[PDB]
């Protein structure tokens, strides 16, 4: 119950760049368990969407001057060679490697990923149903 | 007609130049008079794949056209006999994973590569969920990782596959993100000899590359004439190493711009190879490949957006 | 995403529009063999005979408007509720929830079920819908509270200026007079000012819309 | 002045409802076809019940001509319907605001294809042919609203307009539908709010944001 929003959101950033070459077992004991950490702490929300860039209509002819400079001056504030954990900038950055990951090329790993586009309706997500697969078994049941 | 090897057999008789209008004239005879063609598009699948696995001595004169024919006249038995090939497209899946389960390369054959690309050329391409070619896709993924590249030979009966996994998402263009590691595993073998990455976890130590190519225009590119070349890569040219990678180089090339430059996390996958992709025009400095490559990213490291994304609205 | 909370006039608290029908021609008359509602056009010889004129005696700019009113965004985002008040007195409470018939002829007999039962339930049950409340609507108005009015003699005002100069839990009410001819004093002993939409004579059905699309814009909707 | 099909200069706007279920049944005299009023006639014909809803035309058609950017003229109406015919309308026109007035108008109009008031000056309804290009003007924009397209806000969109390019849209009136009824003459489909809106409202939510563009 301690642990910081840095804290944890680092383990959910290195993880979620572990994913982009990672075999999809191992894809579908990541994704529960991005989604419950998330849902545990709600304050790591904003790296998967920063409503600063969203644009709306009804926001001031002023601020798209703004809206449109703010964007050109983002910088990924991400360091994977720091170690220490609260100290890495996962917070300021966003994960991008997991909207990638909705398009995939097996689909219940695709479909996986699309949760994150869905809402947080549910919590309690049961990762012993979605952690041990490999490559046998998901071609047993495949067929099956 | 009946069995699998007892058409082969018949045909076997005869000889192999001129065994493809013999069938020909099989398949017109048994339409001449369904359910015969049930057993007979069975056979077909397995003998074609079976010439591959045959003998090789015959050149694209002697051996491809009449091996390509076999295959056009599958094409003429597809359109009519779709619930036959899937019975036996889904059990020779079954049949070759079994035989992975068995062997971890002794059980793979060089004719089994042929074996999917049949399918992308016959079934539907661009489909989500296909009955045969889903199973098959997420076999060649398995078929990608898994195996233990410690030999020549097995990269090129790796650097296939990206030529055959390609032409399904040619189309498609999905992601596939093995495949990013299946280059990374590749491009360090070469240059083995490294404190840049540890990250890799390498199969062999052994094969590497020195800086002894010409690279010409001229110099030997991609033809990948396996049952030619994967029995005799081991007895080992300097040439046919390069012409391996130089082919992965192109693999790699053609599908950025088809399917990596359209995600939007491009910008973060690309960054462990432009540093690879550096390894190699830092030492040689002579290649060009990857100067091109590398321009080809500077624009699309600046051509995207990149922003953060709001995914939760 | 969820659904947004469906107001009634029990919340009182939280900050809404309000579109209110003021003087609407909602009246029952009896056939010998059965009940139907007035109209000015299926019949225009029987107001002779009552003495009340055809002109008034207009069920179809409500139902006019009742279509304005409940497919408009503001309607799906949660954020009004609508008052009819007839032209006999009668004030008829109208949740948000509904889905009023298109066809005016099932409108009809729609009516006439509330005018009798007082109450119209849905086929799904779960709650009354169209209920007959105690006059007045003060009452049941929320707390914090403005309350316009309608006027082709007012000064012409803009929607969205008008609703962000309103505090962060007041609530406007726009009684909107329904009647096809007639004079812009409905609710003089209720309103505190009347505001204008434009310079032409409006319908009673685009001045709702012309609020709401108003209010949208200005809720960021 | 009165707006025309003629008129071609002027930068104007134009309303189309589309797919509005206007067909007309013999019965002798005839009659319109209405979901409400006989269902055993969609059923022997064959014919869906939720489609044939003509109270939909008679609705937005009050909505179109009572705003006020009808009574400063800068509009005129088209109605394309479910079995293709294209009607002109005299934006001076005066509706029946019952609609059962408004229901032999149909099948007045669609057998004489021809409408002209008593007053004879020159006529009211025309039904004119296909297709609804050849009668706009030949500086314009035509556009869908369609729910799933994205929104915008009604009165950047007119502003940012040259001075002479006339805005067509096409609106669908069906209760439920596909609305790629217009792909081969739109530039595009706009959306113009979160919710699914009647067409009733959606003629009035462009139209009340197009009369503050044009200061009416």
């Amino acid at each position: 119950t301690h642990l910081s929003a840095h804290l944890v959101a680092s383990f959910i950033k290195k993880l979620a760049r572990l994913t982009l070459e990672s075999p999809p077992s191992a894809i579908v004991t990541v994704i529960p368990f991005i989604y419950n950490l998330i849902r545990k702490h709600p304050n790591c929300m904003i790296m998967l969407h920063n409503p600063a860039f969203i644009s709306n209509p009804f926001q001031t002819p002023d601020q798209v001057a703004n809206l449109k400079t703010l964007k050109e001056n983002y910088v990924d504030p991400f360091d994977v060679h720091e170690s220490d954990p609260e100290l890495t900038h996962a917070l300021d950055s966003s994960l991008w490697e997991l909207a990638s990951l909705m398009e995939h090329y097996h689909p219940n790993v695709a479909t996986l990923a699309k949760i994150f586009a869905q809402p947080f309706k549910k919590l309690s997500y049961n990762m012993e149903d979605f952690l041990d697969w490999n490559y046998d078994s998901l071609l047993n049941a495949e067929s099956s | 007609r009946t069995h699998d090897a007892l058409l082969d057999q018949v045909k076997k008789l005869d000889l192999d130049d001129h065994p493809k209008i013999v069938k020909n004239i099989i398949k017109a005879y048994q339409p001449k008079l369904k359910e015969k063609l049930g057993k007979f598009t069975a056979v077909l699948l397995r003998h074609i794949i079976f010439l591959s696995n045959q003998n090789y001595l015959k050149n694209v004169q002697s051996f491809k056209r009449t091996q390509n024919a076999l295959i056009s006249i599958l094409k003429s038995l597809s359109e009519k006999y779709n619930r036959e090939l899937s019975e036996e497209c889904r059990d020779y899946i079954n049949e070759m994973q079994a035989r992975y389960k068995k062997n971890h390369f002794d059980a793979l054959s060089n004719g089994d590569l042929v074996f999917f690309s049949i399918i992308g050329i016959l079934f539907s391409t661009s489909d989500q969920y296909h009955l045969v070619i889903t199973p098959a896709l997420i076999l060649m993924s398995q078929f990608l990782e898994q195996i233990k590249f410690n030999s020549l030979k097995r990269i090129a009966f790796g650097a296939v596959l990206v030529r055959i996994v390609s032409q399904y998402q040619r189309i498609s263009k999905r992601y596939i993100p093995e495949v990013v590691y299946f280059f990374q595993k590749i491009l360090l073998t070469f240059i083995v000899e490294p404190l840049d990455f540890e990250n890799i976890r390498l199969d062999s130590y052994e094969l590497g590359l020195p800086l002894d190519v010409d690279f010409t225009k001229k110099r030997s590119t991609i033809i990948p004439l396996h049952t030619l070349s994967t029995m005799d890569t081991e007895a080992h040219p300097v040439d046919q190493c390069v012409s391996v990678l130089l082919n992965v180089m192109e693999s790699l090339d053609a599908t950025i711009s088809t399917v990596w430059k359209s995600l939007p996390a491009f910008n973060e996958i690309i960054l462990p190879i432009q540093q690879l992709l550096s390894a190699y025009t830092s030492k040689y400095s002579d290649f060009e490949k990857p100067r091109n490559i590398l321009n080809k990213v500077e624009k699309l490291t600046k051509f995207t957006e990149h922003i953060p994304l709001a995914l939760q609205n | 995403p969820q659904a947004p909370p469906v107001l009634t006039s029990k919340d009182k608290i939280t900050k809404r529009m309000i579109v209110v029908l003021a003087m609407a021609s909602l009246e029952t008359h009896k056939i010998s063999d059965k009940y139907v509602l007035l109209n000015c056009d299926d019949h225009q010889g029987l107001l002779k005979k009552m003495g009340r004129d055809i002109s008034e005696a207009r069920p179809d700019i409500t139902h006019q408007c009742l279509l304005t009113l409940l497919d408009s965004p503001i309607n799906k985002a949660g954020k009004l509720q609508v008052y009819i008040q007839t032209s006999r007195g009668i004030l008829i409470e109208v949740n948000p929830t509904v889905r009023i018939p298109r066809t005016f002829k099932r409108f009809s007999g729609l009516m006439v079920q509330l005018l009798h039962k007082l109450s119209i339930r849905s086929v799904n049950s779960e709650e009354k819908l169209l209920k007959v409340i105690k006059n007045p609507i003060t009452d049941h108005l929320p707390t914090k509270c403005r309350k316009v009015t309608l006027s082709f003699d007012a000064p012409v005002i803009r929607v969205q200026d008008y609703i962000e100069k309103l505090d962060d839990d007041e609530s406007i009410c726009v009684f909107v007079g329904a009647m096809a001819r007639g004079k812009d004093n409905f609710a003089d002993e209720y309103v505190d000012e009347k505001v204008g939409l434009s310079n032409y004579p409006l319908s009673a059905s685009v001045a709702c819309s012309k609020f709401c699309h108003g209010a949208e814009d200005a809720w960021n909707i």
